């Protein structure tokens, strides 16, 4: 239990990782371990790519279940995933895309008729699984990628934020399709995710700017449209995104730049944020303390001691919500639609 | 005397003059023509003769700035043990030498203003005003490129005018509908106004238009700067928008009893308003201070706009 709340803002957000298979549960499978490393480990993967490799990992996982003599299959299938996900959510905190994704899986299987064996129990699950990723992940996503690279205009100067698969997928195509632009590349620290981008990009042969976050008032007067990749649509309508996303929807909103919102529906939730601190997830802070433009090339930096050092802590939050004031569309696979449209797609399922 | 006939009579005399200087002028050729050599006959004068002035004109506001900043001339230097005819020859002496720097403060605005259009960059303008073609002029002899939209500025059709001006100075431009105003202001880099007076709070009188326009740029999130020379700041507060002296009765309805398609594309040129009509609409527009980035005058760029105050209360004292 952790229950102290204290002064500190940053108090109530969980930061207790775990990097290493050291004193690993035995009722852990190995795929799962496998994306647990990968999860805790990696440094770009998308919330997409995230929700997918889960996915496929609960295929092998289920898949490999054998239902024991102490319960049928629906009941206690549930339990031995509920292990899998206990593990994977100490490694690093679920995304929304992994959260709904597997409030799918543990209703499917609750929903599971009882007259079925067990092998067809399991042929469904990954059946529907299977279902899942193409239509609501795969197929989404390219609906996405057209419809959003449909209002790139001639002369465009698209903005970006790190590195988003689905704003990268929209711009390539939008390359390939014949569409004369340029692209403004905005990146920040601790860790500069949108190098990964710019390098996709020029490999693409995408004229491209690159810019830190600082310098976003001096690169926001070439800026023609801005597109962003979320995380997820809250209910009220706001973005919740990476990082500074807040920040270039703010100032692009100051100099009338139409703030373009890319997000599968799977990834809408219920769930409505009124600050950025309540729902959000910590960084290490040992990242912010080697500074020089690289993540760990090594030179001594001057908050090394931090941790020992009173009244000096350091920390970088990871998302930020974006009021849906600042969002012009959200773009989806059921088309463009007002941000506040997300509870009512919601019901559509 | 007729001190209307004469203040009329400069104003078709010169179009380069102003308003208020005008009135200065006026003022100083009744203190030629004037007999007076009591103090109380020296100074009952022009009060009765810039009142008569004020009710001789109907829209009084620019003239009476002129007039206000004459007479706050006269009482402080005839405060300091002053004699009467030293200021009255003095005043008719230097009349031409005075509508010599009222010339000098619009050159002056517009060595100020000139910079701020910058290579590449679309002005848009309401109406005609002598000090923002002065400012448009003077950067375009610096073989500066820019373009020019001009709103055509109904009642008054002030629009034709000023786009012919900036026309002849091989200025690109295009005029806009008062309603198309709000449209073009994605392709507006910066807003340049004139202004008929500037109130106490730093806010401007002008053509009917003008708030318009000092609206659409701060939604649009571009600069909106006036044009006006120093002499048009009058010590007058209005609460709103909408709080001036009226020449016409204004804005008031029919009174009908039982009394006995248009498509989108479609242009009616004959389907105006009537005169009659358009003398029941007002003539000017209030803008607030706070819809004013900059303005511009020969004292140089104020930005405050408690800086208008600060003019206005050492006039005064």
């Amino acid at each position: 239990i952790f229950e102290e709340k204290q002064v500190s803002i940053f108090s109530h957000l969980d930061w207790r990782r775990r990097r290493t298979t050291e004193n690993i549960p035995k009722d852990i499978h190995p795929a799962v371990i496998r994306l647990g490393l990968k999860l805790a480990n990696y440094k770009i993967f998308g919330s997409n790519q995230r929700c997918i490799d889960l996915l496929k990992t609960f295929k092998i996982v289920i898949q490999d279940y054998q239902t024991p003599y102490g319960t049928t299959l629906s009941r206690h299938l549930t339990t031995h995933i509920n292990s899998q996900i206990a593990y994977l959510v100490s490694t690093r905190p679920l995304s929304i895309s992994m959260g709904n994704a597997i409030r799918f899986l543990k209703l499917e299987i609750s929903v599971l008729d009882i007259d079925l064996t067990d092998d067809e129990g399991k042929e469904l699950l990954l059946e529907k699984i299977d279902s899942y990723i193409r239509d609501r992940i795969i197929i989404a996503g390219q609906v996405i990628v057209q419809a959003a690279t449909e209002k790139i205009q001639d002369g465009d100067v698209i903005l970006t934020y790190l590195h988003s698969s689905t704003v990268n997928d929209v711009l390539i195509h939008a390359k390939n399709v014949g569409k004369k632009f340029r692209v403004v590349v905005v990146d920040s620290r601790p860790e500069f995710e949108g190098r990964v981008c710019l390098k996709l990009l020029t490999e693409h042969g995408i004229e491209c700017t690159y810019v830190m976050i600082s310098a976003l008032s001096y690169i926001m007067q070439e800026v023609t449209k801005i597109f962003l990749g979320g995380h997820a649509m809250l209910s009220n309508g706001a973005l919740y995104s990476r990082a500074g996303t807040s920040l270039i929807s703010l100032l692009g909103h100051e100099s009338n730049v139409p703030v373009i919102a890319c997000c599968e529906s799977y990834k809408f939730t219920e769930r409505i944020q009124l600050d950025s601190l309540v729902y959000n997830e910590l960084a290490p802070g040992d990242q912010l303390v080697n500074m020089g433009v690289d993540d760990f090339e090594e030179k001594p930096g001057v908050l090394a001691n931090w941790k020992s050092v009173k009244n000096l802590k350091l920390l970088s939050l990871k998302y930020d919500v974006t009021p849906p004031r600042l969002i012009t569309v959200c773009v989806c696979e059921m088309g463009l639609l007002p941000s506040t449209s997300v509870p009512a797609i919601i019901n559509e399922f | 005397f007729d001190i209307v006939q004469v203040y009329k009579k400069f104003l078709q005399d010169d179009p380069e003059i102003t308003m208020p200087v005008a009135a200065i002028e006026a003022l100083v050729q009744l203190l030629s023509r004037s007999q007076a050599k009591t103090i109380s006959e020296f100074m009952d004068i022009l009060q009765n003769g810039s009142n008569t002035l004020k009710e001789g004109v109907q829209n009084n506001i620019s003239l009476s700035a002129g007039c206000d900043i004459f007479q706050r001339f006269v009482t402080r230097s005839l405060h300091d043990v002053g004699d009467f005819e030293q200021c009255k020859r003095h005043l008719v002496e230097n009349g031409k030498l005075f509508i010599q720097r009222a010339r000098a403060c619009r050159q002056r605005i517009a060595h100020l203003g000139y910079p701020l259009i910058r290579d590449g960059s679309v002005i848009l303008t309401h109406g005609f005003s002598r000090g923002v073609a002065a400012v448009l002029l003077a950067a375009a002899k610096r073989h500066v490129r820019f373009k020019v939209f001009v709103t055509e500025s109904r009642p008054s059709g002030s629009g034709c005018l000023m786009t012919r001006t900036l026309k002849n100075a091989c200025i690109p431009t295009c005029m806009v509908l008062d309603s198309a105003v709000s449209f073009t202001m994605n392709r507006v880099d910066l807003v340049l106004v004139g202004a008929e007076g500037v109130v106490e709070n730093g806010g401007l009188i002008n053509q009917i238009g003008t708030f318009q326009l000092a609206v659409f740029a701060k939604h649009a999130h571009k600069p909106f700067y006036a044009v006006a020379e120093s002499h048009k700041f009058v010590r007058m507060f209005p609460l709103s928008q909408y709080d001036i002296p009226f020449s016409r009765p204004i804005l008031e309805f029919d009174d009908p009893s039982p009394e006995t398609p248009t498509p989108s594309d479609a242009i009616h040129n004959e389907l105006i308003m009537n005169e009659e009509q358009i003398r029941n609409n007002p003539t000017l527009d209030v803008t607030p201070p706070e819809f004013v980035s900059g303005l511009i005058t020969d004292l140089g760029i104020i930005d405050s706009k408690s800086g208008v105050s600060e003019e206005l209360i050492k006039l005064y004292l």
